[PDB]
């Protein structure tokens, strides 16, 4: 027999761990060729991209590699061991392990070679624009303006130049003081929020640097003009290019910067996107530190849209990125012209929430169309003094 | 029926390989030759990290494996088994299965990264004067030599320097005395250089490798503990 | 729930052929692991779990146990032991 696959059960009976005699699946190898060698079990989760126990991957002894499901020892996938270079011989597959990297299963052949196998192969939507100004709608759209604070942990690696929600410190090394790459993966694919970058200069910094700093997609692996290393990556820019000046404190010595684009948002609605890049460079039209050596010490926390009870909200984010009509409605319930009722300060509230949502996340766009910023600074300005009039005199603080 | 996607191949080792490990931290496949050597292989682009002996007795049958749940790597060779996890990014493989001495004069493999023994030649020629010490020369010129030999693969590939080691094969003594004098001199020239930590853990670890030279913790009242010793965290916890 | 070892192992006896003929069986052999603070003591058997008859007949030997991701369920792998 090429062996045997026998599933028990776990038994709590009692204090002790202890297991049961009757299994409950029994699987017979018919094949001497197919014997079991080395497992892997693929969490079931992998393929969303008797309740299901997942599948294992096995190679046999005559290299053959099979995925069944767990839960009946099905054979479901077969793959046939490669032929050597230069000859008709089996490169059995010896063992397999998964590797997450390129989302493949890595096994080893006889002849030492290693192989991968890949497993896997706006309309019709209910915008949130049509609907007219009620207090639930609103109130949703404010629950769907909020952030969250990513736990655990995250994954992120920086030149050797710094040494360690992350703090590094920086040292003296001119090895890489112009460019400056900060890779980030996120430990899940959810819904991303926008990353703070906190900075702290010299404390002997009497004229500001030219430095700056920009968000990068980082690129999946193959299956006044920018520095030469952001134009490589022109076509995959999610943010900025926005300069050290806007976000300086009064001091000098710290800052802030606030990463997001509607870019960003519009390119996750994907739901392909997993990792990113921080690039940054010291851009010229004692310790003589230029640029980027002036940085003293470097801080990183990333955030997450808050996950609400209203389902596909990836549509309903890029609805009024889209459809910028809204906003003109917007500005008519803020000059009170709408004979829809009178707008009370709690609905106004949440207009100026949204307006400030709007605002903020559009505050970094990296080479976009203008035509919508356009439209709505349009109808701001067409009802300027209305809007102030109602907001400073006719509203509370 | 399940439908699966080949997209090519890549060529590991010549030997052939028996058994593999994929390290989830650093992305590296440690796929294990059936000669004992450990090939490490980012999973990023497809090329070989670096290559390891483990220290191992020749002719042993080694045996990999990863434990993402504790993030350990334990190798079971034909006689002892050894725990490994990664430091400053890289899994210090050389000495991953070597048998712990029984004597200081015995040579132990001792394996450092490329920034820890560039700051202690710098220290060692600039700042630290321990030419009285025991095997002061010896080890400067294995410095000299392992500097010089890896600073041509750290001008070529960024992740094969931080993956490339500096072996010493050394006495236990001589690398205990080298160890101490270095920490002295730094302490005693009062000079804030990454020499000094690289130095107490070369001379922790030595001492950790050596089961003769652990005096008992005295832990109680009215009893001073020696502090030179006392140096590691885990006699502080 | 105090932890526990599970050993599988390959048990060679003689018996009389029904000379001794040597006989071989896997079993799996759980011990306690966490020491006192009646609850066995560390090193010895909790739960000799006997492996069904097919095991036996063919000769076969443990070769892999892995728990599923479950937790609830438990897979053991069985290969042909080598005669000596």
């Amino acid at each position: 027999s090429g062996g045997y696959l026998v599933l028990y059960k776990m038994n709590y009976a009692t204090r002790i761990v202890t297991l049961e005699e009757e299994p409950i699946k029994i699987q017979h190898i018919k094949d001497p060729q197919d014997t079991i060698t080395s497992l892997i079990l693929l969490p079931p989760d992998i393929l969303d991209n008797i309740s299901t126990l997942g599948h294992l991957v096995i190679t046999t002894q005559g290299g053959y590699v099979k995925i069944l499901d767990l839960s009946n020892f099905e054979i479901l996938a077969k793959v046939e061991p490669p032929k050597k270079e230069g000859t008709e011989e089996q490169d059995t597959f010896v063992s397999v392990i998964y590797c997450s990297g390129t989302d493949r299963l890595c096994a080893c052949t006889k002849g030492g070679e290693l192989h991968f196998l890949q497993i896997g192969g706006i309309s019709g939507v209910d915008l949130l624009v049509d609907q007219p100004f009620t207090l639930e709608i609103l109130t949703s759209l404010v629950e769907l303006t909020r952030f969250e604070t990513l736990t655990p942990r995250f994954s992120a690696t920086v030149p050797p130049c710094w040494v360690e929600t992350r703090t590094w410190k920086l040292q003296t090394d001119s090895n890489s003081w112009d460019e400056h790459v900060f890779e980030l993966v996120l430990p899940k694919a959810c819904m991303v929020g926008h990353v703070d970058f906190k900075f702290v200069l010299n404390s002997n910094i009497t004229n500001i640097p030219q430095i700056q700093v920009t968000l990068l997609k980082n690129k999946a692996p193959g299956l006044l003009r920018l520095c030469p290393f952001l134009e490589d990556h022109k076509e995959d820019i999610l943010c900025g290019p926005v300069w050290l000046a806007s976000g300086l404190d009064l001091s000098g010595h710290a800052g802030m910067l606030t990463l997001t684009s509607p870019k960003l948002v519009k390119g996750m609605a994907g739901g392909k996107y997993r990792s990113f890049l921080i690039h940054v460079k010291a851009v010229n039209e004692s310790e003589n530190l230029r640029g980027c050596d002036l940085l003293q010490e470097v801080s990183v926390t990333i955030r997450r849209f808050k996950k609400t009870s209203i389902s596909k909200e990836r549509v309903q984010r890029c609805a009024m990125l889209q459809f910028s009509e809204f906003h003109e409605k917007l500005v008519n319930t803020l000059c009170r012209k709408t004979d829809d009722g009178q707008i009370t300060e709690h609905a106004q509230s949440l207009v100026l929430d949204t307006l400030c949502w709007l605002a903020g996340v559009h505050s970094n766009g990296p080479g976009s169309s203008k035509e919508g910023n356009e439209n709505l600074l349009s109808k701001t300005r067409k009802f300027l003094s209305d809007i102030v009039r109602v907001c400073f005199f006719e509203a509370g603080r | 029926e399940w439908l699966v996607l080949r997209d090519g191949c890549m060529h590991c080792d010549a030997d052939g390989l028996h058994s593999l490990s994929y390290h989830p931290a650093l992305n590296a496949i440690l796929a294990v030759t059936s000669r004992g050597t450990i090939k490490v292989i980012d999973g990023t682009s497809g090329a070989t990290l670096q290559a390891s002996a483990l220290s191992a007795k020749p002719g042993g049958q080694v045996k990999c494996q990863y434990i993402s749940a504790v993030d350990k790597v334990i190798f079971v060779d034909d006689y002892a088994v050894g725990c490994r996890k990664d430091l400053n990014g890289i899994l210090l493989l050389d000495t991953a299965l070597q048998t712990p001495v029984s004597k200081q004069d015995d040579v132990v493999q001792l394996e450092l990264p490329v920034t820890e023994a560039q700051q202690l030649l710098s220290a060692c020629l600039e700042k630290v004067d321990i030419s009285s010490t025991e095997g002061y020369d010896l080890f400067i010129t294995q410095l000299k030599d392992g500097l010089k030999n890896t600073s041509h693969e750290t001008a070529a590939n960024h992740k094969v320097a931080k993956w490339a080691t500096v072996t010493f094969h050394l006495p236990h003594h001589v690398l205990k005395s080298i160890a101490s004098a270095i920490v002295n001199e730094l302490k005693k020239i009062n000079q804030n250089v990454a020499a000094l930590p690289v130095a107490s853990s070369v001379m922790d670890r030595l001492s950790y490798l050596l089961p003769s030279a652990r005096p008992e913790l005295g832990v109680g009242p009215g009893r001073s503990v020696d502090r030179s010793l006392m140096y590691s965290e885990a006699n502080r916890r | 729930p105090f932890p526990c070892l599970l050993a599988g192992g390959l048990l060679t006896y003689k018996s009389p052929a029904t000379p001794l003929v040597r006989r071989t069986l896997p079993v799996l052999l759980l011990y306690s692991i966490k020491e006192s603070d009646v609850f066995p003591k560390p090193g010895t058997l909790v739960q000799c779990l006997r492996l069904p008859k097919f095991a036996e007949e063919e000769n076969l030997c443990i070769d892999s146990i892995t728990p599923c991701a479950d937790g609830i369920h438990l897979l053991v792998g069985l290969r042909t032991c080598p005669v000596e």
